[PDB]
C-alpha cells in the first residue's frame, strides 16, 4: 500500500483496542501494541509490533492508540515526564519479565515467594502509577526512585536475574564506558545492597522490633504524643493536669509540664 | 591530615612547588613503617590538586609509580594489597575524567612501570580468598583506558625476544585463567561483558604483535599459537545464543551495546590461522578439537565464514598427503565430532551448511575431492544418527527406544570400525541394561566388547581401556576382570551354559599362563555350583510373540 | 506414646461423666497436659498421624468434660446464681456498684443490673437471666468472666469503666459478646464433638494452659472491643458485626499459631484491611471487566491460561501424594499413592508404609487406567461402595474428601485426602484427564489475579488514556496496494 512518507517520530505507537479482519495484514490485533509505525499515509499508517518488528499491518491513523511516541523522551511530550520516562520504561519491562517468569513459577510451587512477586507487582503497578501522577515534588520523587531500584534489584535476586548499575536517575546510566572503576564501585554498592536487603528480609521477615531501632536511630528527634480522650474520674474541683518526665534510675525530671484546664466532673473545663 | 590542605595551598601557590614539596617530604619515609597510612595519605592526594593535573602529574606520577612498584613484591603485602588497589583505582579514576588534559604519555609510563606488575599481582592473587576483583578491575581499567599506540610504542618493543615471549606466557596463561572461573559473580552481566570486551580489544592488539614478530620470517620459537588459540576459544565458549535468547532484547541488548563478540573473534582466529601459513601441519591433531566449538556455535555467519577452515587444514594435510592420506587428521576429527555432538550442540542444518561448503570444495578439487566426498558423506551419517539418537535420549524414557537407538548406533560405528566410540556406547549400554536390570544381554554386550582382547601378554593398546582405571594391564588381566563380573552376570542372569563355558577358558588359561591357584579353584567350584543349580533349578521358558510393525 | 494416650482416651470412651471429672482431676493434679507438653508436645520425630489423632481426641476429651456440664441448663430462677452473679459483677462492676450493695439490697441489685445492661446491652431488667437457657454454651461463660475476673482484674475493670461512656448504639454488651462469643467459638472448635478419625489437625495453642480457651475467650473479647471501635459498628448490626468480626477471628485461627503469645500477636496483627482485604481482592476482576475493553478481550486468554491451570495440576498430580485406604482402623497401613505417569494414559498405585518422601516410583501394585475407556467420576456420595452410609459410617464431610473414578467398567477408585484443597487438585487433575470442564472452587478462585496479571501487563501502554466502548470510525484503504518501500 503506497504513499509512505518516513518519519522517527511515528516509529512507536500503540493501539486503541482490537483490530478488524477485513484484509490480510489487517487481522484483530491486540490492544496495547508498541509497534513500529514506520511510514506514514493518507487512511492507514505501517505496522511492525512488539512480538515481530517484521510481521506486517497498516494500521489505520484512527485505530493508533494515543501514542506517537519515539527513543526522543522531548517530542510528543505524551512522555510527559522526561528523564523518568527512563525509569518507567525498563519499569514496565522489567515487570514484563517478571511476569513471564513466574507465569512458569506454577511448578516452582513457590507460592510463598510467588505470592511475594504478587505483592511486589501491585506495589509497582501502583509507585509506577504515582509517578505518572508526576505533580509531585522532587524529594518524593527521590526517594520512590531510591526504593524502586531496591524493589527491581531485590526481585532480580530471588528471581536470578541480572544486576543494574547507576544508583541514581536511570539504573543503567552507566555503560557508556565511563569508567570501568566507577562500574566496579557501582556494582560492588549495589551487591552489599544485595546481601544487606537479603539479611534485612529475613532480619525484617520474623520480627520487627531491629526495623524500630533503626528508624528511631537515623535521626533522635522525638516528641510525646498525649493521645488523651477522656478523664475518668471526678473531684468537683478546676483539677490540673500535669504531665512531665521523670527517669525511675537519674533520679531526676526530663521535660517540662502543660497545663490542661479539665473540669470538676472528669469533663473538660 | 596533611594532605587535607592542598586544595587551597594551590590557590595562593605555585602548585608545581607544593607538589614537589610534597614529594620531598613523602620519598623521605622510612620505608620500614606505616605503609598503609602512606598509601591512604598518597590517595588524598592524588583525589585533589591532580584535579591539577598539567603541572604535578609529570613530577608526582613518576614518584608514586615508584611507590607502587615498591609496593609489588615485598612478600608481606597481603593487607597492602586492599590500599595499592585503592590508589590504583584512584588514579586510573582521575586520569579517565575527561576534564584533566593530555595523560597519554602519563598512562604510557604508569602502563611502562606495572603493566606486567599488577599482572603478576594478581597472578599471585589467585586464590579466591581476598578482594581479587579490585586487581583485575585496575588491570583491565589499565589495559582499555591506554591505546593501540602504546602497546605498538614500546609495550610491544620491551627487551629482548626470549624476554618478550616469556612475557606473553604470563599474560595468555593468566587471561585462560580469567576466562574460566570468572572473578564476577556471573550476575554482573554488566561488567563481566566489560571485561570480555577489553580482553578482546588487548587479545587483538597481541595478534597483530604475534603476526609482526613471530612468523616463519621468525621461523624461531613459534609454539605460542598453541596458548593464543587456547584462550581464543575459551573466551569463545560462553555467551552463547541461549543467554541472548533469555529475552528477545537480551539478543538484542548485547547486540546493541556490543555486537556479537564471537564473530569478530573467530574472524580474527581464521585470518590468524590463515596468515600462519605454512605451517598448520603442526596443529591439526591439536586443534581440531578446538575449533569445533566455534564451528558448532548456533549462529550462522560465522560458522559459514569458518567451516572452510576444515577443508584448509585437511588439504595442507594433502600438501603432507603426498606421501600418504589425511587420515591422521579425520581420525580425531570424526572423534571430536562424536563427543561434541552427543554432548547436545549440534544442529541438522548445521549439517546442511556443512554439505553445501564441503561440496564446495569438493566441486573444486580434483580426486582428493573425490575422495573428500565418500569421507562426507561418513561425516553426514554420523551426523544424522547422532541426532536422531539425540533427539530420542532425553524425551520419551523408552529404555527399549533407547536401547534400540543406541545399538543402531553401536551398528554403525561396528560396520565403520571406530573401535573407541564403539566401548564408549558398550558401556553406556551395561548401564542402560542394569538400570533395566536385565543381565544376559548386558553380559552379552560385555563379551562382545571383551572378544575384541586377546590372550596375549603384551599390554599392546591402552586406548581399548574405559579411562575409569588403568595400571599397566596386560589385556589378560581386563580380560579376567571382565569375565569376573560377565559370570557375576551370567549367575545373576539365571542361565548357565555360557557361564560354564567362559568358566572353561577362564580355568585353562590360569593354569596355563598365570598360575593363580587360588582363583583356578574359586571359580572351577563356582562352576561345580552352577552345574547343580543347572539340575536343581528350575528354568522357565520364556514366549517369543512376532511383532509387525505397519 | 500413641498407644497409652489412646488407652486413655478408651478410658475416657465408656465412664460416666462425673468419673470423667474425677479422674480428669486425677490428671490436672498430676497435670497430665503439662508433662505430655514437655514430653511428646516436645517431641521433633516423626509426630505420629496417630499422635494427630491423639491430640485431637485429647482436646476432645477436655471438651467434652466441659460439654457434660454445659450442655445443662444454669436455672434462671437459681437464687445461688443469683448471688453468683452478684459477686461477680461485684468485682466486675465495683467502679459503678458500690462495695456497699455487697451489704446492700435486691432493689440495688436490679437498679445496677438496668444501668450496667443499658450500658451492656440487655433487653430486659426484671428477668435477667433469661440469657442463661442457650447451651452453647450456658454456664461456661460465666465461668469465662469469672476466671477472667480472678487473674486479668486490671483489664477487666479497665473493660467495666470503658463501656460506661457510648450510650448511643456503639455500646457493647459484654453479657451478649459473651454469650454469643463462646457459643459460636464452640462450633467452630466443634467442642465435645463426637469421634471423627479422619481430624489429624490439632490445637497446640491450647495443650499449653488448664484454663486455657478461658483466657483464649478473654483475650478475644478484648480482641472484639478492638474489633467494634474497628468499624465503630452500632448494636444493630451487633450480630453483623461480629459474624464478620468472628470471620476474622477463623482467619486468626486458621493461621494455626502453636503457642498463646503468637495468638496474642496475631490479635494484634488482624487490621481492618484484613476484614475486607481478600474479600474485596477478589473484586478487582469485575471491575476490570465492568468496562468492556479488559471484559472483551479477555475471552480468548482463558485457553492459554486455563490450559496453564489445568496442566499445572497435572504436574502436580505427575508426582501426586498418598490417599488413605478406607477404614484401615485395625492396624492396615492407610496411605496409599497413585502416581500419574509422565505419559498420563496410566496410573500408578498402592498402598505401602508411610513414605516421607512422597512416592515411591515403581511399576506399583496394581499399575493401571485406562484413560479412554475409565469415563465417570462419581464425585462424592455417589460411590456405590458408600452410598450405604446412612448417616453414621460416612457423614457429609468425607465425601468432600472421599470419590471415585470408575473402573474396570464395573468397580471404583475410592479416593481419600488428609484435606479438601488437594481434593480439589485431585478432582480437577481427573477431570483435565478427560478434557472436560474444571470443578474446583481454587480453579474459580485463582483464575482471577492470573488473568488480572495478563491483562494488567497487557495494558501497561494504557496509562492515563480514556477509551470508550465504541470503536472509532474506520477509514478506507486506497487501492496503491503496494509500498513505497516495500515489505523489509
Amino acid at each position: 500500500m503506497a504513499r509512505w512518507i518516513p518519519t522517527k517520530r511515528q516509529k512507536y505507537g500503540v493501539a486503541i483496542y482490537n483490530y478488524n479482519a477485513s484484509q490480510d495484514v489487517e487481522l484483530s490485533l491486540q490492544i496495547g501494541d508498541t509497534v513500529h509505525i514506520l511510514e506514514m499515509y493518507e487512511g492507514w499508517y505501517r505496522g511492525y509490533t512488539l512480538q515481530n518488528k517484521s510481521k506486517k499491518g497498516i494500521f489505520p491513523e484512527t485505530y493508533i492508540h494515543l501514542k506517537e511516541a519515539t527513543v526522543e523522551d522531548l517530542g510528543q511530550h505524551e512522555t510527559v515526564i522526561p528523564g523518568e520516562l527512563p525509569l518507567v520504561q525498563e519499569l514496565t519491562s522489567t515487570l514484563r519479565e517478571w511476569a513471564v517468569i513466574w507465569r512458569k513459577l506454577y511448578v516452582n510451587n513457590k507460592l510463598t515467594l510467588f505470592r511475594q512477586l504478587q505483592q511486589m507487582t501491585y506495589s509497582l503497578i501502583e509507585w509506577r502509577s504515582q509517578i505518572l501522577s508526576g505533580t509531585l515534588p522532587k524529594d518524593e520523587l527521590a526517594e520512590l526512585k531510591k526504593k524502586v531500584t531496591a524493589k527491581i534489584d531485590h526481585g532480580n535476586r530471588m528471581l536470578g536475574l541480572d544486576l543494574v548499575v547507576r544508583d541514581d536517575n536511570g539504573n543503567i546510566l552507566d555503560p557508556d564506558e565511563t569508567s570501568t572503576i566507577a562500574l566496579f564501585k557501582a556494582h560492588e554498592v549495589a551487591s552489599k545492597r544485595i546481601e544487606e536487603k537479603i539479611q534485612e528480609e529475613k532480619s525484617i521477615l520474623q520480627n520487627l522490633d531491629l526495623r524500630g531501632q533503626s528508624i528511631f536511630s537515623t535521626i533522635h528527634t522525638y516528641g510525646l504524643y498525649v493521645n488523651f480522650k477522656n478523664f475518668v474520674c471526678n473531684i468537683g474541683e478546676d483539677a490540673e493536669l500535669f504531665m512531665a518526665l521523670y527517669d525511675p534510675d537519674q533520679s531526676t525530671f526530663i521535660s517540662e509540664n502543660y497545663l490542661i484546664r479539665w473540669g470538676s466532673n472528669g469533663m473538660p473545663k | 591530615y596533611l594532605p587535607s590542605i592542598i586544595n587551597d595551598v594551590k590557590l595562593v601557590f605555585d602548585p608545581v612547588e607544593l607538589s614537589v614539596l610534597f614529594c620531598k617530604f613523602i620519598q623521605s619515609i622510612p620505608d620500614n613503617q606505616l605503609v598503609r597510612q602512606k598509601l591512604n595519605c598518597m590517595t588524598k592526594i592524588v583525589e585533589s590538586t591532580l584535579f591539577r593535573q598539567s603541572e604535578c602529574r609529570e613530577v608526582l606520577l613518576p614518584l608514586l609509580t615508584d611507590q607502587l612498584s615498591g609496593q609489588l613484591d615485598d612478600n608481606s603485602n597481603k593487607p597492602d594489597h586492599e590500599a595499592s588497589s585503592q590508589l590504583l583505582s584512584n588514579i586510573l579514576e582521575v586520569l579517565d575524567r575527561k576534564d584533566v588534559g593530555a595523560t597519554a604519555v602519563h598512562i604510557q609510563l604508569i602502563m611502562e612501570r606495572l603493566l606486567r606488575r599488577i599482572n603478576r599481582t594478581v597472578i599471585g592473587m589467585n586464590r579466591q580468598s581476598p578482594h581479587i576483583g579490585s586487581f583485575v578491575a585496575c588491570m583491565i581499567a589499565l589495559l582499555q583506558q591506554m591505546d593501540d599506540s602504546h602497546y605498538s610504542h614500546y609495550i610491544s618493543t620491551f627487551k629482548t625476544r626470549q624476554d618478550i615471549i616469556d612475557f606473553l606466557m604470563e599474560t595468555f596463561i593468566m587471561f585462560k585463567d580469567l576466562i574460566g572461573k570468572n572473578v564476577y559473580a556471573k550476575d554482573w552481566m554488566v561488567m563481566n561483558m566489560t571485561q570480555n570486551r577489553v580482553f578482546l580489544r588487548a587479545i587483538n592488539q597481541f595478534a597483530e604483535v604475534l603476526t609482526r614478530f613471530f612468523m616463519d620470517q621468525a621461523s624461531f620459537e613459534l609454539q605460542l599459537w598453541n596458548n593464543y588459540f587456547h584462550l581464543a576459544v575459551a573466551f569463545l565458549t560462553h555467551e552463547s545464543l541461549q543467554l541472548e535468547t533469555f529475552s528477545q532484547a537480551k539478543r538484542n541488548k548485547i547486540v546493541k551495546k556490543y555486537g556479537d563478540m564471537r564473530k569478530e573473534i573467530g574472524f580474527r582466529i581464521r585470518d590468524m590461522w590463515y596468515n600462519l601459513g605454512p605451517h598448520k601441519i603442526k596443529f591439526i591433531p591439536s586443534m581440531v578439537g578446538p575449533i569445533l566449538e566455534v564451528t558448532l556455535t548456533p549462529e550462522v555467519e560465522l560458522r559459514k565464514a569458518t567451516i572452510p577452515i576444515f577443508f584448509d587444514m585437511m588439504q595442507c594435510e594433502f600438501n603432507f598427503s603426498g606421501n600418504g592420506n589425511f587420515h591422521m587428521f579425520e581420525n580425531e576429527l570424526i572423534t571430536k565430532l562424536d563427543q561434541e555432538v552427543e554432548g547436545g550442540r549440534g544442529d541438522e542444518q548445521y549439517k546442511v551448511l556443512l554439505e553445501k561448503l564441503l561440496l564446495e570444495h569438493c566441486r573444486k578439487h580434483k580426486y582428493l575431492s573425490s575422495s573428500g566426498e565418500v569421507f562426507a558423506l561418513l561425516v553426514s551419517s554420523l551426523l544424522e544418527n547422532l541426532l536422531d539418537y539425540r533427539t530420542i535420549i532425553m524425551q520419551d524414557e523408552s529404555k527399549e527406544n533407547r536401547m534400540s537407538c543406541t545399538v543402531n548406533v553401536l551398528n554403525f560405528y561396528k560396520e565403520k570400525k571406530r573401535e573407541d566410540i564403539y566401548i564408549r556406547y558398550l558401556y553406556k549400554l551395561r548401564d542402560l541394561h542394569r538400570d533395566c536390570e536385565n543381565y544376559t544381554e548386558a553380559a552379552y554386550t560385555l563379551l562382545l566388547h571383551a572378544e575384541l582382547l586377546q590372550w596375549s601378554d603384551k599390554p599392546c593398546v591402552p586406548h581399548l581401556l574405559q579411562r575409569d582405571s588403568y595400571y599397566v594391564y596386560t589385556q589378560q588381566e581386563l580380560k579376567e576382570k571382565l569375565y569376573q563380573e560377565i559370570i557375576s552376570y551370567f549367575d545373576k542372569g539365571k542361565m548357565w551354559e555360557k557361564a560354564i563355558k567362559l568358566s572353561k577358558e577362564l580355568a585353562e588359561t590360569y593354569e596355563s599362563k598365570v598360575f593363580d591357584y587360588e582363583g583356578l579353584g574359586n571359580l572351577l567350584k563356582k562352576r561345580a555350583s552352577f552345574y547343580e543349580n543347572i539340575i536343581k533349578a528350575m528354568r522357565p521358558q520364556p514366549e517369543y510373540f512376532a511383532v509387525g510393525y505397519y | 506414646q500413641t498407644y497409652t494416650i489412646a488407652v486413655i482416651n478408651a478410658l475416657f470412651l465408656k465412664a460416666p461423666d462425673e468419673r470423667r471429672q474425677e479422674m480428669a482431676n486425677i490428671l490436672a493434679q498430676k497435670q497430665l497436659r503439662s508433662i505430655i507438653l514437655t514430653h511428646v508436645i516436645r517431641a521433633q520425630r516423626a509426630i505420629n498421624n496417630e499422635m494427630a489423632h491423639q491430640l485431637y481426641v485429647l482436646q476432645v476429651l477436655t471438651f467434652n468434660l466441659l460439654e457434660d456440664r454445659m450442655m445443662t441448663k444454669m436455672d434462671p430462677q437459681d437464687q445461688a446464681q443469683r448471688d453468683i452473679i452478684f459477686e461477680l459483677r461485684r468485682i466486675a462492676f465495683d467502679a459503678e456498684s458500690e462495695p456497699n450493695n455487697s451489704s446492700g439490697s435486691m432493689e440495688k441489685r436490679k437498679s445496677m443490673y438496668t444501668r450496667d445492661y443499658k450500658k451492656l446491652g440487655f433487653i430486659n431488667h426484671v428477668n435477667p437471666a433469661m440469657d442463661f437457657t442457650q447451651t452453647p454454651p450456658g454456664m461456661l461463660a460465666l465461668d469465662n468472666m469469672l476466671y477472667f475476673a480472678k487473674h486479668h482484674q486490671d483489664a477487666y475493670i479497665r473493660i467495666v469503666l470503658e463501656n460506661s461512656s457510648r450510650e448511643d448504639k456503639h455500646e457493647c454488651p459484654f453479657g451478649r459478646s459473651s454469650i454469643e462469643l463462646t457459643k459460636m467459638l464452640c462450633e467452630i472448635l466443634k467442642v465435645g464433638e463426637l469421634p471423627s478419625e479422619t481430624c489429624n489437625d490439632f490445637h497446640p495453642m491450647f495443650f499449653t494452659h488448664d484454663r486455657s480457651f478461658e483466657e483464649f475467650f478473654c483475650i478475644c473479647i478484648q480482641l472484639l472491643n478492638k474489633t467494634w471501635k474497628e468499624m465503630r459498628a452500632t448494636s444493630e448490626d451487633f450480630n453483623k458485626v461480629m459474624q464478620v468480626v468472628k470471620e476474622q477471628v477463623m482467619r486468626a485461627l486458621t493461621t494455626k499459631p502453636s503457642s498463646l503469645d503468637q495468638f496474642k500477636s496475631k490479635l494484634q496483627n488482624l487490621s481492618y484491611t484484613e476484614i475486607l482485604k481478600i474479600r474485596q481482592s477478589e473484586r478487582m476482576n469485575q471491575e476490570d471487566f465492568q468496562s468492556r475493553p479488559i471484559l472483551e478481550l479477555k475471552e480468548k486468554i482463558q485457553p492459554e491460561i486455563l490450559e496453564l491451570i489445568k496442566q499445572q495440576r497435572l504436574n502436580r498430580l505427575v508426582e501426586g501424594t498418598c490417599f488413605r485406604k478406607l477404614n484401615a482402623r485395625r492396624r492396615q497401613d492407610k496411605f496409599w499413592y497413585c502416581r500419574l505417569s509422565p505419559n498420563h494414559k496410566v496410573l500408578h498405585y498402592g498402598d505401602l508404609e508411610e513414605s516421607p518422601q512422597g512416592e515411591v516410583p515403581h511399576d506399583s501394585l496394581q499399575d493401571k487406567l485406562p484413560v479412554a475407556d475409565i469415563k465417570a467420576v462419581v464425585t462424592g456420595k455417589d460411590c456405590p461402595h458408600m452410598k450405604e452410609k446412612g448417616a453414621l459410617k460416612q457423614n457429609k464431610e468425607v465425601l468432600e474428601l472421599a470419590f471415585s473414578i470408575l473402573y474396570d467398567s464395573n468397580c471404583q477408585l475410592n479416593f481419600i485426602a488428609p484435606d479438601k484443597h488437594e481434593y480439589c487438585i485431585w478432582t480437577d487433575g481427573l477431570n483435565a484427564l478427560l478434557g472436560k470442564d474444571m470443578m474446583s472452587d481454587l480453579t474459580r478462585n485463582d483464575l482471577d489475579t492470573l488473568l488480572s496479571m495478563e491483562i494488567k501487563l497487557r495494558l501497561l501502554d494504557l496509562e492515563n488514556i480514556q477509551i470508550p466502548d465504541a470503536p472509532p470510525p474506520i477509514p478506507k484503504e486506497p487501492s496503491n496496494y503496494d509500498f513505497v518501500y516495500d515489505c523489509n
